[PDB]
RNA sequence: UUUAAUAAAAAAAGUAUAUUUUUUUUUUUUUUAU
């Protein structure tokens, strides 16, 4: 009942894009008699570049062409023929809790700045529509006014890196316009003196200025020290180029199983980070190939890049036992480990977080003890990411200082579960006493 | 196994409230009465009747 | 809880000799519910008892429930709480 | 007169331990 | 209904 | 081809205590922006 003119629609995720795709292309469906054709397409992030590209599409024939999109529509898209908007004006933002040691992909309202970036993303052409669900006076007092900091937002355990390069003996000396709360900054400082790139006096060290020196993340510049002084560098490297580029696995509808298939062919059991090697050792000896990478389905984009930054790193340093690479990513990722619980699965070494191994991981049907995870991510389940195995050997000796009783004495144990009891407490003295004085009628 | 045998009855004479007490103790502080059996491993040689 | 049943190793012969040091014996000595499963089930008889007497009909004409005034047979199931003798078979109570 | 005449022959077959025990009744039926 | 058990709810073979 | 059919109640004084066979496990593959 409007207008022609493309339709930009503000979602949110690839799950809530597909949804509603789905369910407005079984409305069209529906709607069969005297109603305009809807072109549609999804805009996500990890979506294939070929099927990225097909949303610059042109319109119908005389009809109407939408598309559902994430916040990519916000500042870095530029779509021709937009006409029409429907902003929901919600987000997902990353909150990164620190102590508790994860990240959080959190839907969020949007403020005012992100919501008149969506309004003015309807005008490209001229006059345009903007339909935002929601009242002025609603709009105006609960979103909120500016965008919120990425200082106070992000992790700053790379950030302040660069700051103490610089020479700030300060925090508060640096004077941001909007400085994080010092808990974060604090627990960043510390697990950057963890890593022990800083100094006990709070000065870098020279090897951590060396570390500071390099561009990947701070965990990452220890393993790559590690790689220097225990001479197994390359494959090291190869693993952080590995890192540092987003996942390289495709998951399709269609060809789902055969992907499985193929992920089964390359994962290594010892670990998930050995998978990454074998996956960039085949296209090496593939040799960059499209066919080889189309049917493995590791992406182009992200392979060129990974081949780009390991390229990159081989070039800043100019100017295979399982066991050595293992190690030299102890020397890393001490920090970021767990412990296999068999009553609650796994239990982190700090704090004592419950988590879970990722389905889409190599390690998800095997279970090892003791393993150390590269990311971890609060959602409806926690969700560990790049997980290998690992043994307390290497914990203690690579990190004698972070640690070397009393949780044997606090704990307790509980009998074996019966169906037939319908209270598991009702075996103890304490039960018949109270079970006795009820029906005797007293009462205390 | 010593609790299945007072899955039952719920009158008891003081010698079985006396076990009842003793299972209900081991399973609160586990380690304390895990600790006592492992020094009664080594050091007892002289049992009651 | 599998996990822990893992480490149970030698409990038929456990399970034996309960015998000598249990005055109230068990009948099922040989089977083991957490190691071996329910290895039989009566349920069917109960049905097949109810046709072999004939039926609630022919079983409630010998019963008084024509003099209660229920509307229906249906209403015979309640979980049915003792009342009295719950209270008094706690209680100091004579031999006699 | 189906049912009630399936209803005789399975209690006659489910009682009656034996096979031959089985078949004593329903020949004597 | 929640209180008849399950040897009441159970028609026999020769009632279907 | 033919045939085997037990029982059945009054008075007096008692009695320890636990005894059990009965219904699935919950294990979900999703991360905003490059
Ligand atoms: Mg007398
Ligand atoms: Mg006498």
């Amino acid at each position: 009942n409007e207008g022609p003119g493309d339709i930009l629609v503000f979602l949110t995720g690839q799950e809530e894009i597909d949804s509603c795709c789905e369910i407005l292309y079984d409305r069209v469906k529906t709607l069969g008699d005297s109603i305009g054709e809807l072109l549609i397409l999804p805009v996500y992030s990890a979506l294939p570049s070929e099927i990225q590209s097909k949303i610059f599409e042109p319109t119908p024939k005389g009809s109407r062409k939408v598309v559902f999109a994430t916040n990519i529509a916000e500042t870095s898209i530029t779509i021709d023929g937009i006409y029409y908007v429907v902003d929901p004006g919600f987000a997902k933002i990353n909150i990164y809790n620190a102590r508790a040691g994860i990240e959080q992909l959190i839907v969020s309202p949007i403020s005012q700045a992100q919501a008149n970036q969506r309004k003015g993303r309807a005008g490209r052409t001229g006059p345009g529509k903007c339909y935002r669900l929601y009242t002025e006076s609603a709009f105006y007092n609960e979103m909120l006014e500016n965008t919120v900091p990425e200082i106070q937002r992000q992790n700053l355990s790379h950030t302040i890196l660069m700051l103490k390069a610089m020479g700030i003996n300060d925090l508060l000396k640096f004077d941001f316009m909007d400085p994080p709360p010092k808990n974060l900054m604090l627990n960043a400082l510390t697990e950057l003196y963890h890593l022990q790139s800083l100094d006990d006096e709070g000065k870098l060290t020279n090897l951590g200025k060396e570390m500071s020196l390099f561009p990947m993340d701070p965990t990452l510049s220890r393993s790559l020290l590690s790689s220097v002084d225990n001479q197994c560098s390359d494959e090291i490297v190869t693993i952080i180029s590995m890192l540092s580029v987003q996942n390289v696995f495709y998951r399709p509808k269609d060809r789902q199983l055969e992907a499985d298939s193929k992920k089964a062919k390359f994962h290594h059991p010892y670990g998930d980070h050995l998978t990454l090697l074998n996956v960039y050792t085949r296209w090496q000896q593939a040799n960059y190939s499209e066919q080889y990478c189309k049917t493995n389905f590791l992406h182009f984009r992200h392979l060129k890049r990974a081949r780009d930054v390991k390229s990159q790193i081989s070039m800043i340093f100019k100017k295979s036992d399982p066991d050595l690479i293992r190690k030299t990513f102890v020397s890393g990722f001490f920090m970021n480990a767990a412990k296999r619980d068999s009553q609650v699965g796994y239990k982190t070494i700090n704090g004592g977080t419950e988590v879970g191994i990722h389905p889409s991981s190599s390690l998800y049907g095997k279970e090892y003890e003791y393993v150390m995870y590269h990311s971890i991510v609060l959602t409806s389940r926690e969700y560990m990411s790049q997980v290998t195995s690992i043994e307390p050997q290497w914990l203690l000796e690579v990190a004698p200082h972070f640690y070397k009783s009393q949780s044997r004495k606090k704990a307790k144990i509980i009998p074996l579960h019966n169906k037939f009891a319908k209270d598991q407490n009702s075996w103890r003295l304490s039960s018949i006493r109270q079970s006795r004085e009820r029906a005797l009628g007293i009462k205390r | 196994d010593l609790k299945d045998v007072y899955a039952s009855k719920v009158r008891l004479n003081a010698s079985e409230r006396e076990e009842l007490a003793l299972i209900e103790e081991a399973y609160d502080n586990p380690h304390d009465t895990l600790n006592r059996i492992k020094k009664y491993l080594l050091t007892q040689r002289v049992f009651k009747p | 809880d599998r996990h822990t049943l893992a480490y149970d190793r030698g409990h038929r012969i456990r399970r034996e000799f309960k015998q000598y040091s249990l005055e109230r014996n068990s009948p099922f000595w040989w089977t083991n519910s957490h190691h071996d499963g329910k290895l039989w089930n009566l349920n069917a008889y109960r049905t097949d008892v109810i046709q072999a007497l004939g039926g609630i009909e022919t079983i409630l004409e010998h019963t008084l429930f024509k003099g209660t005034g229920f509307n229906s047979w249906e209403g015979l199931f309640w979980e049915k709480a003792s009342g009295f003798e719950d209270s008094m078979q706690f209680k100091k109570l004579t031999h006699a | 007169n189906d049912v009630e005449f399936k209803k005789k022959i399975y209690l006659v077959l489910k009682s009656s331990l034996s096979g031959d025990e089985a078949a004593h009744k329903l020949l004597k039926l | 209904n929640i209180h008849i058990p399950r040897y009441i709810r159970n028609q026999p073979w020769y009632y279907k």
